[PDB]
């Protein structure tokens, strides 16, 4: 099978420069290669076929070049709904096979994130366990520090996060953060406080509540 | 327009069999092929197989054994069935369509099918409401959202209002939790003088389990 | 490396 080799694997520019995304075949392919577009939760979009050749409906922005082992896709002036991963394909050889990929990321200001904290609905509570949800809204850059309290006690690995993929409208991130205890320890304490940490902010913020 | 859309997504147990369906149309099955891709975390995009406007089928290489392609062109339904699923063939599964009838540059997909390839039993989620406050609103925006735990396989679809709602809305990615269940928050930001007026329901969705649930998400 | 849960690379 050819192996193609993509190159980096993650670029980061600001919207309106040019970007380029490179191929390499492990032997000549001629022309025969594919460049796809793939969003959060998408399926590949066909943005150019056999090295350079236009496809409907995508814009201008995109072309390609290159010949033999080496390959090229372009965006002339990057936009913020250009943040995907983007996969070459060969067909000179059979099997078709496909590159591993680059990710596209892009930069912007520094934002700071707005907090906001959810206590457990008393529907969850009847089940046994409280879930206590810190989110943190809109935000760039991506590295941020959450930390939880009870009652002044330093809560450590009972809580798990998740970050949303980059914006594609505005190219900021979102984080939620969730401490998870049981209804018996929820009961026991009163102070709940989820303290953040980011570039944008020139303070911790602490959101917090008082059970009850 | 042209269209694929495949069955969905489903757990599959170790050494047992994958069957997908991928129906058709804007086209007629008789003039173009059907093309098998998945794309797992070990190997990326991968090139399954084939099968040709007559019948004749490909299948790549590692797959000449345990993958089975068949088709109904009345009904415009293409069949995939692969045997024998290791854990490693966790992925997600398209059907697609090229450009021209012979060609490979895959210009049409389906959405894809996450297929999970794991012992445990299906659970569908609870889910439970992310309530409004004024711990959560800042210059009249406020913050709402549901929180839905506790379910297995992946994937579950969280819409708002039934899809009228999409701005502001941010559903995180599922984390795996200890149990080996999984666990995701949907948020929305809204004004905050709409919460007496407006109604905010997050349409929870996961198939694996046939659980529908709307929520309804009011101030406390 | 791919994420199912995203479709992304990670």
């Amino acid at each position: 099978d050819i192996l193609l080799t993509q190159s980096p694997v993650i670029l980061s520019v600001s919207p309106g420069e040019r970007v380029s995304f490179s191929c390499r075949a492990s032997q000549s392919i001629g022309t025969n290669i594919h460049w796809y577009q793939q969003r959060t939760n998408g399926s590949p979009r066909l943005l150019i076929k056999y090295a350079s050749e236009s496809i409907s409906g995508i814009p201008s922005r995109f072309s390609g070049s290159g010949s033999g082992t080496d390959f090229t896709l372009s965006i002339n002036s990057v936009e913020s709904e250009d943040i995907a991963d983007y996969y070459c394909q060969q067909n000179n050889n059979w099997p078709t096979t496909f590159g591993a990929g680059t990710k596209l990321e892009l930069k912007r200001t520094v934002a700071a994130p707005s907090v906001f904290i959810f206590p457990p609905s008393d529907e969850q509570l009847k089940s046994g366990t409280a879930s206590v949800v810190c989110l943190l809204n809109n935000f760039y850059p991506r590295e941020a520090k959450v930390q939880w309290k009870v009652d002044n006690a330093l809560q450590s690995g009972n809580s798990q996060e998740s970050v949303t993929e980059q914006d594609s409208k505005d190219s900021t991130y979102s984080l939620s953060s969730t401490l998870t205890l049981s209804k018996a320890d929820y009961e026991k304490h009163k102070v709940y406080a989820c303290e953040v940490t980011h570039q944008g902010l020139s303070s911790p913020v602490t959101k917090s509540f008082n059970r009850g | 327009q042209v269209q694929l859309k495949q069955s969905g997504p489903g757990l599959v147990q170790p050494s047992q069999s994958l069957s997908i369906t991928c129906t058709v149309s804007g086209f007629s099955l008789t003039n173009y092929g059907v093309h098998w891709v998945r794309q797992s975390p070990g190997k990326g995009l991968e090139w399954l197989g084939v099968i040709w406007s007559g019948g004749n089928t490909d299948y790549n290489t590692p797959f000449t054994s345990r993958l089975s392609i068949n088709k109904d062109n009345s009904k415009s339904q293409v069949f995939f069935k692969m045997n024998s699923l290791q854990s490693n063939d966790t992925a997600i599964y398209y059907c697609a369509r090229a450009l021209t009838y012979y060609d490979y540059e895959f210009a049409y997909w389906g959405q894809g099918t996450l297929v999970t390839v794991s012992a445990a039993s299906t659970k569908g989620p609870s889910v439970f409401p992310l309530a409004p406050s004024s711990k959560s609103t800042s210059g009249g925006t406020a913050a709402l959202g549901c929180l839905v735990k506790d379910y297995f396989p992946e994937p579950v679809t969280v819409s708002w209002n039934s899809g009228a709602l999409t701005s502001g809305v941010h559903t995180f990615p599922a984390v795996l939790q200890s149990s080996g269940l999984y666990s995701l928050s949907s948020v929305v930001t809204v004004p905050s003088s709409s919460l007496g007026t407006q109604t905010y329901i997050c349409n929870v969705n996961h198939k694996p389990s046939n659980t529908k649930v709307d929520k309804r998400v009011e101030p406390k | 490396q791919f994420d199912l849960s995203t479709r992304r690379l990670k």
